[PDB]
């Protein structure tokens, strides 16, 4: 009846990489966030975008050991159901929100290169910390689904899961559906944009020499990228089950082959945690001085 | 007390080369960006030359390109200005100008009507 | 005994944080200009400091013009360090080596060393006329001029003789090369050809400030 | 002659404080640091004041 | 003669000069090294008071040294309450370039001034309330750079055209004009008894004036650079000036020469702010380094910083209690330090 799964991919690979991004990402995260509220302090609005991106990924870094003890039992969740779905809900969620907060870095710092002389209504700190509520809330609301429902599948087979059903449900395809496009690429999109611009805009300045302006065009590349190169091969899988799980709920050969992709690709996934950081802070030569200081 | 006490001067013909130096004291004579500055009969107070802290970056007026050299002996605490080749174009009072402030690179207010690190002249006619 | 006065402190001191909440968005609204070297341009851009507000492109600009002040400017120049650029506005028509020293030294002023300057060379007409006759002065007092010649970068849209854009442009890289040497990205000196028939440096201004809050703002939010 | 009626100014200026009255610098000095010795314990800045006294 | 003229004037000179050393009896460091150093004073940002937008040029202190304005470039003068970090009043200037702001000895009055030539009295203590001006002085050439009150009806201006000014408020005329300076003046401090202040340059000389009498009596040349701040000695006998040359010195009236030169070799900016301590020992100098450096008026060792600022510190002042120092500088903020 159900979806039989094995993988020592998954055995070995995402509790690596789990414990790697734990033991790198945490202080560059925390770093990050003193750098922000340092901004914070000086009046800028990128400060608290930046505040609450690095508050985000340090939820997920948090509660991270759990998942990497649930994946090192070969999917074994022997923590209990309630703090399966709080983990869970934290585990997720977080990806998007992170992708959220780079998405409103992306537009505030379009607004600013590209139009300095316009708008600063939306370039204030009160603006900042009510953007950055109104997003919290409302990706909490949109990817609190899960929470109504019930969590720790059990398995015919030695298998206990915490949010994932191999045979799946409709509402949790859909659900994943929703995420890969609106959580994932819609923000991604805005990001490419918005730097786009800047990449323009700063080609049309004068004051900027040669230097500079490929400076800018390597780090709007890496900054549009490393999302792509850390989450695509994840959220692909995911639409590729979701899409055959509604072609046939039955089928089974899959997931049984993909497993060791479904699982492998959540472990990159975990990258970005200690991307943004070492990207959004530590690349700037002023905050690398700020830190060191 | 600041004191800038030039020194020579005398009628020459055409091509002269006679020249002097001032007489700096009150201050160190190596964190300042002297220069020269002439008024002409009848006109305001302009620049010729100019030397940096050590004397390295010595720079002239088009009209004494080529013809007279700057000298900043840091020891003897004179502007050792050399004119060569003197021509009746100048027939000024050469006062020898200081920089306003210490360890700096820029001469505000070195040619207005009052200053008060400039100096008494000698008048050099030709 | 002190709750009335301590509640009435506070209350006040309400009244004023809100007045000055209204008074730091109509600051950063808008953005200060120095005019140094100068009656054509605030004639045609509408005491100590005449004021003069204009705006462009519904961003308000506030120039300021110093004319009650003495020739000595190392102390009262400190002032103006946070304007967005100090607009000098050199004759260009021995004018030029003074003109050329008061840029030299608020170049390499140590609290003007991030401010930046717009550059106008108003003198255009008697500039051609000079050059087109007379004695020639721009190579007596300029001895330079003889070896240099017209440069390839620039671009005569103006089709008169040569000579007058050839000594144009050697002012121009006179002013440049003091402007790029002991100069970096805090400041750039975007130089401008203008005079009395031009009715356009409101136009120049307000890009050359684009320009310089663009970069501001590169700085300011790590996009560098 | 503006410049030599500057100049007479400044010989007035001159002959005027040439004849004030100058006490030497050792008692110049002497009253300097008896005042500086008497107000020293007035002074929070130099002795610290206990902090139920201080308002800051 | 012209010539003869300037003769005579050097001839003055080295008389003038010849005296000054003969008066040099002891240095102030043969009679100083026997006493026991100040120690390390370190003081910390005891309150920080925030909301002027732009560099803060001028502060000053009340009478009471409880209430506290500050001047800054945004065209504000803010009365700040520094028990409780308030501000009583926020009074928005025509001219928003101002160098100097004062508190008058008894209050009701607020007077500032800078590059609009012209010092703006602001009556505190309204018949019905709000702030407005009360007189506006106008007559001198050049920018304001130090205002301060003797008292009511009576304020004495510093200006950058060599000339210092007497005023009364309520006719609105000079009583008495200076003149003998040759820089802009750029600081003034007034004698405890209000009968004499001393005024420094950009001239690299200070002078000391009669504010009746209203002649030059004393001049003073010791420095090498521009004179940015000048401060009476508590006792009134003593003067300390900084200038761009980043040396401190005293000046002693009655001996007419500099008793101390304290600076360092490490220090290469220019003094901006400079004031005394309640009972002198302390010598706070404000430099263009981003600091604020304590020194010891009697001994010339060094004994204190006041890090904090990252943008270069202009105002400075001790209350008249000496309980608190605040320090206003370039980055909007008045830390008190106490």
């Amino acid at each position: 009846e159900g979806c039989h799964v094995d993988s020592r991919v998954d055995h070995l690979f995402p509790p690596s990489l789990y414990i790697f991004v734990i033991g790198v990402g945490l202080p560059t995260n925390c770093l990050a966030l003193w750098a922000a509220y340092r901004q914070v302090q000086q009046r800028n609005e990128l400060g608290v975008y930046l505040m609450n991106l690095s508050i985000a990924d340090l939820l997920y870094i948090c509660t991270l050991p759990l998942w990497v003890d649930y994946f090192l039992h070969h999917d074994n969740w022997i923590h209990g159901p309630g703090s399966c779905k709080l983990f869970g809900f934290i585990f997720y969620t977080n990806i998007y929100i992170s992708i959220a907060f780079l998405c409103c870095i992306s537009v505030d710092r379009y607004l600013a290169v590209a139009h300095p002389l316009r708008f600063a209504r939306l370039r204030r700190v009160k603006t900042a910390v009510a953007v950055s509520s109104v997003v919290w809330a409302t990706e909490l609301g949109a990817n609190s689904a899960p929470l109504f429902h019930d969590e720790l599948f059990r398995d015919r087979y030695n298998h206990t899961f915490c949010f994932e059903k191999f045979p799946m449900e409709g509402w949790v395809a859909w659900m994943n559906l929703y995420r890969v496009f609106v959580g994932f690429l819609f923000p991604w999109a805005l990001m490419l944009l918005s730097y786009r611009g800047i990449l323009r805009a700063v080609r049309g300045s004068v004051s900027t020499e040669r230097q500079e302006k490929a400076k800018i065009k390597r780090l709007a590349l890496s900054l549009i990228a490393i999302v792509l190169v850390c989450f695509a091969p994840y959220h692909v899988l995911l639409l590729s089950r979701s899409a055959i799980y509604l072609g046939r709920p039955w089928d089974c050969g899959f997931e049984e082959r993909v497993f060791s992709a479904y699982h492998s690709s959540l472990a990159f996934t975990s990258l970005n945690c200690v991307a943004d950081p070492i990207l959004y802070c530590l690349v700037n030569e002023g905050a690398r001085s700020d830190v060191a200081k | 007390q600041v004191q800038l006490q030039e020194s020579g001067g005398g009628l020459v013909q055409p091509g002269g080369s006679l020249r002097l130096s001032c007489a700096a004291s009150g201050f160190t004579f190596s964190n300042y960006k002297m220069n020269w500055v002439r008024q002409a009969p009848g006109k305001g107070l302009e620049w010729v030359s100019d030397i940096s802290q050590s004397g390295a970056s010595i720079s002239y007026t088009g009209s004494v390109k080529g013809r007279f050299t700057i000298s900043r002996d840091n020891a003897k605490n004179t502007l050792y200005l050399q004119m060569n080749s003197l021509k009746p174009e100048d027939t000024a009072v050469y006062y020898c100008a200081r920089c306003p402030a210490p360890f700096t690179r820029d001469c505000f207010d070195v040619t207005s009507t009052t200053y008060a690190y400039r100096g008494q002249g000698t008048q050099v006619t030709v | 005994d002190q709750r009335n006065e301590e509640k009435a402190q506070r209350e006040a001191n309400k009244k004023i944080e809100k007045q000055l909440q209204k008074d730091k968005q109509v600051y950063r609204a808008t953005h200060r200009l120095l005019l140094l070297g100068k009656n054509t341009i605030v004639k045609q851009m509408r005491s100590g400091i005449f004021e003069t507000k204009f705006q462009v492109d519904k961003v308000n600009f506030h120039m300021f013009d110093v004319g009650a002040q003495r020739d000595e400017r190392r102390k009262w120049i400190q002032c103006f360090n946070d304007v967005t650029a100090i607009i000098f506005v050199v004759a260009s028509s021995n004018r030029l080596q003074a003109a050329l020293k008061l840029f030299d030294s608020i170049w390499n002023n140590k609290w003007l060393r991030d401010t930046s300057v717009i550059l106008f060379l108003n003198k255009q007409d008697l500039l051609a006329e000079k050059v087109l006759a007379g004695k020639s002065k721009i190579e007596d007092y300029f001895p330079e001029f003889a070896r240099y010649t017209t440069p390839e970068d620039a671009t005569p849209e103006p089709g008169e003789d040569p000579r007058v854009t050839r000594a144009k442009y050697f002012i121009r890289d006179e002013f440049l090369r003091i402007s790029t040497a002991s100069g970096d990205g805090r400041h750039y000196c975007y130089p401008h050809f203008t005079c009395a028939v031009d009715t356009e440096n409101i136009r120049r201004v307000f890009n050359d400030c684009r320009d310089i809050i663009q970069r501001m703002h590169l700085r300011q939010y790590e996009l560098l | 002659t503006a410049s030599i009626a500057q100049a007479r100014k400044l010989v007035e200026q001159l002959k005027m404080e040439a004849n004030i009255d100058r006490i030497k610098v050792s008692k110049a000095a002497a009253d300097l640091m008896a005042y500086c010795e008497a107000h020293a314990k007035e002074d929070p800045l130099l002795t610290p004041v206990p902090a139920s006294e201080n308002p800051f | 003669e012209l010539d003869q003229l300037r003769q005579e004037a050097e001839q003055l000179k080295n008389q003038i000069r010849d005296a000054r050393k003969a008066c040099a009896d002891a240095t102030l460091s043969q009679i100083t090294n026997n006493i026991d150093p100040v120690g390390r004073i370190q003081m910390r940002t005891r309150r920080t008071l925030r909301g002027h937008l732009a560099k803060i040029y001028a502060m000053h202190w009340g009478t009471d040294s409880r209430l506290l304005v500050s001047a800054s470039q945004d065209g504000k003068l803010i009365i700040w309450d520094s028990y409780t970090t308030n501000k009583v009043h926020a009074i928005p200037l025509r001219s928003s370039w101002v160098m100097t702001c004062a508190y008058a000895p008894s209050g009701n009055y607020v007077a500032c001034g800078g590059l609009d030539n012209i010092c703006s009295i602001y009556n505190l203590k309204t018949r019905e309330g709000n702030v407005r001006v009360s007189r506006e002085l106008a007559g001198h050439t050049g920018y304001l750079s130090c205002c301060r009150f003797l008292d009511d009806n009576q304020i004495v201006t510093s200006s950058g055209d060599t000339t210092c000014a007497l005023w009364d408020i309520e006719t609105g005329q000079q009583t008495t004009t200076f003149t003998g300076h040759t820089g802009d003046v750029m600081s003034l401090s007034l004698a405890p008894d209000t009968r004499l202040f001393v005024s420094g340059a950009c001239d690299a000389s200070a002078k000391l004036w009669d504010v009746r009498e209203g002649m030059c009596r004393q001049t003073f040349t010791g420095h090498e650079s521009d004179i940015n701040a000048i401060c009476f000695f508590p006792n009134g006998n003593a003067f300390a000036t900084g200038s761009d040359d980043a040396t401190c010195r005293l000046f002693d009236l009655r001996a007419d020469q500099e008793l101390m030169t304290y600076s360092h070799d490490n220090i290469i900016c220019g003094i901006t702010s400079v004031s005394f301590s309640k009972s002198g020992r302390l010598l706070l100098a404000g430099y263009d380094d981003f600091n604020c450096n304590v020194w010891d008026a009697l001994k010339a060792d060094r004994a204190g910083v006041l890090a904090g600022h990252d943008n270069r510190v202009s105002c400075l002042g001790v209350t008249d209690d000496g309980m608190a120092v605040a320090t206003g500088s370039w980055d909007s903020f008045l830390k008190i330090w106490n």
